């Protein structure tokens, strides 16, 4: 199996920020699918292959990383974009990062 | 009813490879017409740097641009595109992309100051 | 125009100029003639009817003096009773269009004798690489 | 010497990656047979024998079995010339009737239903004012109950019409050679030891590929290539299970398959020079149709593909076989064409194993079905006539196809299942080793030598 | 053209006992790409060669590892470390990195 | 547009099944995989199997085998060959199984492989009592 | 191997040796070139659009210095930056696959300046036989 | 995999012109190959005749041959042919078919006597 972690957990900004979510694999040479997930609603594509934009993704969000090591860079933190963040490694799901508005 | 934009950097250093891109729409690239990039340095006239052909004429840029300046046309993509390699900061300069026609350069870029500095 | 001084444009740019300032320009005219369940039929008409006159021409060219040469100095002279004008006023004054309409009549015979001089050209030069 | 020119060579050896089309090529034995009793070796040009498998040496091009072309285009070529051999054939419009459908005349006991459903109908004749009554056979898997009485309907008269096959055209498997056309070349990779992507560092040009048979089959590709020495696996990625695995090992597997049921054929007038071709008697006993294979074979070969297995997952690894996981039934079994009659055989016999990291024959039993919708279209149904005779066939059993179970939650044993899947899976077994390039002419380069006036 | 000469002219092999020949060709076989184009053969008699070593560090298919081959310059060398009853025949050293094609004389080997 | 339309939510007895219906709509039904998830509170995501419509062929997780069941309904008629339906029966329901669960399909570029699902079902929740 | 000593085999054969070696094996290539009821049209598409190749070959060469040579040295000269490697090595060192991989940017400009020598050629010619 | 098998005559007349023909099967003729001619005068070493070849290459014989050795392949029939004109009763020799390849002339044919005799 594949084991993923997502070490920042709770992340507390506040709008017009930048921010940092890690993932991390338990077996590298893959490719990584970053979820975002607002409250009480349906879960929304971000990045597929670790690199690309889905449609209607703006181009703030960059997905970087490679091996067992990735990064989800969110540029320009609006309101809307305090949720939950998954990632995603062909079944196995990282428990969550949430970003928490400060 | 052309309209076209410039894009790329407006701050490089010195001693590098400049290159910027400019999109046209609202017509054909392919016409006849001299996709055109003409410089102006600050507070300064113009500076015509060169151009390219939708047709197939070779492009002819200003001798005093020692032989930096390649203007590649993208007919795939409605554009075309300036090249400077090894800049200075001397050639701090608000940039232009323009279209001669049968009148003389009636739709530019908006033009966008490069301000080459280290 | 935009192509004064360096007077070169798209294919047919030069249609309306001069046919001593649309001399220079002949690549592309030569160039824009090859390239460009039941339509496919049509589709395929159009372009073997485009390679077969291709070809035409260049068989045409091919058997008087150049193969692809492009332009053509040769041995046959000019009946000055067809063009009747001032030489070096037609390349500053006619068109091609125009020029064509003059020598409408004075056509194909022009063709045999280019045939004929590629032919006398092609036995006096077998016969000089034979006595040597 | 440094005032370099430039020079124009034409006919420079290089080549790009591209995709168009290809060139059909058959032997000219399949021609030999008059009037085309397989399909197509008119709209297929005749194969030059031992054509230039001429050698390349010093050469590494990366070949891509996954997103590889041409096994669309061989998929594409496929089905339209199965489309374009049912049109001169006889529609079946006018046999979407009612039914009268009893069991057969047989010792049936009320366990075991009969296959076998006896069905009388009106039918119409070649003259339009008389109609006749006639009594077929069909299978339980080719009629419904449509609702005392029992009647039933064919299963395929509320959603299309069928076509019944021509006799003539046999659907037995002639190999089919694939040619590039002029300014194309097909670049085989003649490695021994190769997962179908990647580097191939022994390649060798060529004008046309070997014979490739298109066979039909689910799971159990069958007649196939195998490999040289080992048994290879391949998948487009091992740890994704999505994707198939398709297993090629190297001594073929013999399997044995039969109908023992012995059939007559009648025909029925359904209008003027419309002959429909229905089962009339049961010459014999009533029996099932079954597919065997070697026992000691069977487990040698899946110990082979275990131990194949093992290096992609780790030594102390528990690898074990279920069966098919259900859907469909031409998913669920393994499938195929024998004889000109469609064969549906179940394979739970061959796939109850579970493998620690330290003179019998299995038989099988399968289903008929007269009917077919292969490539699952909207409106097509290809009906098969049924053929005289016990019917048997030997087959070499090539590869496998795979799937992996999603497995999370820690587990050491990681099963697999047969899955059918869709039919490329097969012709990504045989074009593994092909790709197609476009040779590009007209290289440039540098020297020094300077035209002279 | 490329001479070919093998010594011994012939060896009658003792069993268990190892044999050798050595070839001497008279130009370079050594091409420009680092390779060398030389080949072993084994003549039985009325029929075609046996084929033992060719490009002296490769190996046909077919060939048992009981053989070895080595070589400097134009002074090549075929060995058989164990000798059989197999090995009879008369062997033969030939080129082909030059045009014209050439072989050799041969060593005569029998029971001893 | 792509269109997956789930069922209401429900509330089952504990030991029953139930059945989720998936409708799609606005693509070729016959090609794409259909892929079911669950999300339980505060344990993440759980996939659970994907079903090929084109034969129908289901691959479920290793956790959850000889209890879930997923079939499809194609469309079979030449003027809408595009919707078809889904289905998953999930039998044997324990108070654990109170979840939200999703059919989804993934994107339609190159690269993009199987498991990243772009378009996703409205959702539904199922409560055992 | 077995073309050693005399350097030739079949099509794509030099493809693997360097550009030096193949420079002396062209021909074939240059042959394996055009020679080689709905399937008919699949079959005509392709014979027509591998001569609709060939035909733009010979029309991209015909415009330029040579028409059939298959060896053309020509009048433009050759900027060091697009090579910048050196001269007798690539001839001993490289294929031609990594050679158009060097050059893959480096095009489509030597096109335009070969048909520029190639017309100014032209032009001088005609005053030469103008002037005579 | 290959097979060569040589036909012809064995017993010629000399001062004629000689000709046998090598079938192949097992493999293709038109492959990276040189299929050639090899002879051996009987208790003697071997002589290379020539070969010919599947590609394009013009055939090159051993010049000792005097310019009456003729090698025609036969694509059509998997064949490839050797002639000897003029030929004398000291020609009298096993003649070979083979097929030069990466390795050297891994197959060959079975070689027969012709011994050339009046
Ligand atoms: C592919 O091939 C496999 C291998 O055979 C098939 O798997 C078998 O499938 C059958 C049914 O599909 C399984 O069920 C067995 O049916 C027998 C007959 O049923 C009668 O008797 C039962 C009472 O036992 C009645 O309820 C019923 O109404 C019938 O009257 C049963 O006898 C079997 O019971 C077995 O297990 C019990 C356990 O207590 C024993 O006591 C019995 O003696 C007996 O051994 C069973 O219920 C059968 O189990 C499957 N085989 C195996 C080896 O597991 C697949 O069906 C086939 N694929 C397809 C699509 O058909
Ligand atoms: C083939 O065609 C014949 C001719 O129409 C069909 O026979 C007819 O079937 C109908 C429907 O059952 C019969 O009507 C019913 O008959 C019964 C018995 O007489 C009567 O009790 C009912 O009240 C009703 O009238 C009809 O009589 C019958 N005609 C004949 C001559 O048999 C037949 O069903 C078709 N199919 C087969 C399989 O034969
Ligand atoms: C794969 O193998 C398993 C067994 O390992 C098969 O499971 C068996 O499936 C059959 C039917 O699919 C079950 O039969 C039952 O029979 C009764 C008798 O009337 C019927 O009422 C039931 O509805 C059912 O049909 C059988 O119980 C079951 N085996 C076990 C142990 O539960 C499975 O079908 C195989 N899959 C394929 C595709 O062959
Ligand atoms: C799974 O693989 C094996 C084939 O090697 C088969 O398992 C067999 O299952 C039957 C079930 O009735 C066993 O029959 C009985 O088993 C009891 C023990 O539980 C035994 O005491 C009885 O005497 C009787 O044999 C049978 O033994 C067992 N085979 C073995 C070797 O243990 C089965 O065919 C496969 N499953 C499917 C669904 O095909
Ligand atoms: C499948 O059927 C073939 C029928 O030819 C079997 O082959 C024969 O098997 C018998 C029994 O061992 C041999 O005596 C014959 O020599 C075989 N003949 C041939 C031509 O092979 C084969 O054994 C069967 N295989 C299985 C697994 O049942
Ligand atoms: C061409 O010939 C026609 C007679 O067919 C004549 O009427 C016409 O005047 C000629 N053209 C010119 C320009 O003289
Ligand atoms: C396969 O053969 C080995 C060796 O006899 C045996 O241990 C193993 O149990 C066999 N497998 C099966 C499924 O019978
Ligand atoms: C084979 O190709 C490599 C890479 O181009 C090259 O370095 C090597 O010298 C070549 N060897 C031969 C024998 O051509
Ligand atoms: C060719 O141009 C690209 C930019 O489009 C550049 O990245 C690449 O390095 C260039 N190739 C070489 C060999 O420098």
């Amino acid at each position: 199996e594949i084991v993923l972690t997502q070490s920042p957990g709770i992340l507390s900004l506040s709008p017009g920020e930048t921010a940092t979510l890690f993932c991390k694999a338990s077996q590298g040479g893959n490719a990584m699918t970053w979820y975002q997930k607002r409250r009480g609603q349906v879960p929304r594509l971000l990045i597929y292959d670790t690199s690309r934009r889905a449609s209607g993704v703006p181009d703030r969000f960059v997905g970087s990383g490679s091996g067992t090591d990735f990064f989800l860079t969110i540029n320009k933190l609006d309101r809307e974009d305090f949720a939950v963040y998954y990632c995603q490694q062909f079944e196995f799901f990282g428990l969550g990062s949430e970003l928490e508005v400060h | 009813q052309v309209q076209l934009v410039e894009s790329g950097p407006g701050l490089v250093r010195p001693s590098e490879t400049l290159s910027l891109t400019c999109a046209v729409s609202g017509a054909s690239i392919r016409t006849k017409a001299w996709w055109s990039w003409i410089r102006q340095p600050p507070g300064k006239g113009l500076e015509w740097i060169g151009y390219v052909s939708g047709g197939w004429d070779l492009p002819n840029y200003n001798p005093s641009l020692k032989n930096r300046v390649i203007i590649l046309k993208d007919t795939s993509l409605n554009q075309f595109s300036l090249r400077l390699t090894s800049v200075t900061a001397a050639d701090t300069a608000l940039y232009y992309c323009a279209r001669e026609g049968p009148e003389d350069f009636d739709v530019w870029g908006p033009g966008f100051l490069v301000t080459v500095s280290s | 125009a935009v192509g004064i001084g360096a007077v070169f444009l798209g294919f047919l740019g030069a249609a309306g100029s001069t046919m001593g300032a649309a001399s220079m320009t002949l690549t592309v005219q030569a160039r824009n003639l090859l390239s460009g369940t039941v339509w496919g039929i049509k589709q395929l008409q159009a372009r073997v009817l485009a390679v077969e006159r291709y070809l035409r021409d260049q068989q045409l060219l091919g058997i008087w003096g150049c193969s692809g040469k492009l332009i053509c100095c040769t041995n046959v002279p000019w009946n000055s009773s067809w063009s009747n004008r001032n030489l070096s006023e037609i390349w500053d004054n006619m068109t091609w269009l125009q020029w064509d309409k003059e020598i409408s009549n004075y056509t194909q015979i022009i063709y045999g004798l280019l045939e004929e001089s590629q032919n006398q050209q092609e036995k006096n030069e077998q016969d000089l690489l034979a006595l040597d | 010497a440094e005032n370099l020119w430039v020079t124009v060579y034409y006919g420079v050896p290089v080549w790009k990656d591209a995709e168009t089309t290809l060139f059909c090529a058959s032997d000219a034995k399949a021609y030999e047979t008059e009037k085309h009793n397989v399909w197509a070796t008119h709209a297929c040009v005749p194969t030059d024998p031992n054509p230039q498998e001429i050698h390349l040496e010093n050469v590494t091009e990366e070949f891509n079995m996954w997103k590889n072309n041409m096994v669309e285009q061989m998929h594409t070529d496929i089905i339209s010339l199965w489309d374009q051999s049912l049109k001169p054939c006889v529609k079946l419009t006018p046999l979407c009737v009612t039914l009268q459908c009893t069991n057969v005349t047989n010792n049936i006991t009320d366990d075991m239903r009969g296959e076998l459903k006896n069905c009388s109908f009106n039918m119409t004749t070649e003259l339009r004012d008389k109609k006749q009554k006639v009594y077929s056979l069909f299978y339980r898997l080719d009629v419904v109950q449509i609702n005392s009485n029992k009647e039933y309907r064919l299963i395929n008269c509320n959603t299309s019409a069928c076509t019944q096959a021509c006799p003539k055209v046999s659907f037995e498997p002639i190999p089919i050679h694939y040619c590039a056309p002029a300014g194309f070349a097909i670049l085989k990779c003649k490695d021994k030891k190769f997962n179908g992507t990647g580097p191939c560092p022994s390649v060798s040009t060529v004008q046309c590929t070997h014979g490739i048979k298109p066979v039909v089959s689910t799971q159990l590709l069958l007649n196939g290539s195998l490999a040289e020495e080992e048994v290879m696996i391949r998948s487009e990625n091992i740890t994704n299970n999505a994707k198939n695995i398709l297993v090629q090992f190297n001594t073929p597997v013999q399997i044995n398959c039969t109908r023992p049921n012995n059939n007559t054929r009648k025909s029925i007038r359904i209008g003027p020079g419309q002959a429909f071709y229905a089962t009339g008697d049961i010459i014999g006993d009533i029996r099932q149709a079954h597919c065997n294979v070697s026992k000691a074979t069977w487990n040698e070969t899946l110990g082979k593909v275990v131990k194949q297995l093992r290096k992609h997952f780790g030594n102390n690894t528990i690898i074990r076989f279920a069966n098919s996981s259900g859907g469909d039934l031409e998913v669920t079994t393994h499938s195929f064409n024998c004889g000109g009659e469609f064969f549906y055989c179940n394979t739970s016999g061959l796939f109850n194993s579970t493998w620690i990291s330290n003179n019998d024959s299995i038989t099988l039993p399968c289903r008929i079905k007269q009917i077919i919708n292969m490539w699952q279209r909207i409106g097509q149904c290809m009906y098969a006539p049924p053929i005289q005779g016990v019917i048997r066939c030997v087959s070499n059993i090539t590869g496998l196809i795979l799937t992996r179970d999603g497995g999370s939650t820690n587990s050491t044993t990681e099963t697999f299942r047969p899955g059918g899947g869709d039919m490329r899976d097969n012709w990504r077994s045989e074009l593994y080793k092909y790709k197609v390039v476009k040779i590009e002419p007209l290289g440039v380069a540098p020297t020094r030598c300077k035209r002279r006036v | 053209d490329v001479v070919m000469t093998q010594s011994p002219l012939s060896l009658s092999i003792t069993p268990g006992q190892p044999a050798s020949i050595s070839c001497r060709s008279s130009q370079s076989l050594v091409h420009s790409d680092g390779k060398t184009y030389l080949s072993w053969y084994q003549q039985k008699p009325g029929q075609p060669p046996r084929l033992l070593i060719y490009q002296v560090s490769n190996w046909y298919s077919g060939v048992p590892d009981r053989f070895s081959g080595s070589g400097t310059g134009t002074n090549f060398t075929l060995k058989i470390s164990r000798v059989e009853a197999a090995d009879v025949g008369v062997y033969y050293c030939g080129q082909g990195v030059h045009l014209p094609r050439t072989f050799g004389q041969g060593t005569k080997v029998d029971i001893k | 547009q792509v269109q997956l339309v789930q069922s209401g939510a429900v509330i089952k007895t504990p030991g029953s099944s139930v059945k989720i219906s998936c409708r799609a709509s606005g693509y070729n039904f016959r090609d794409y995989s259909i892929h079911w998830v669950r999300l339980i509170p505060d344990k993440g995501f759980e996939w659970i199997g994907w079903i090929k419509p084109l034969w129908g062929a289901v691959s479920y997780a290793r956790q959850l085998q000889g209890r879930v069941s997923m079939t499809r309904q194609l469309s079979q008629d030449p003027d809408d060959p595009d919707w078809g339906v889904a289905y998953m029966e999930f039998s044997g329901l324990t108070p654990a199984d109170t979840a939200e669960y999703f059919c989804v399909r993934r994107g339609s570029c190159d690269y993009c492989g199987d498991f990243p699902w772009q378009y996703w079902g409205q959702g539904t929740v199922v409560v055992v009592s």
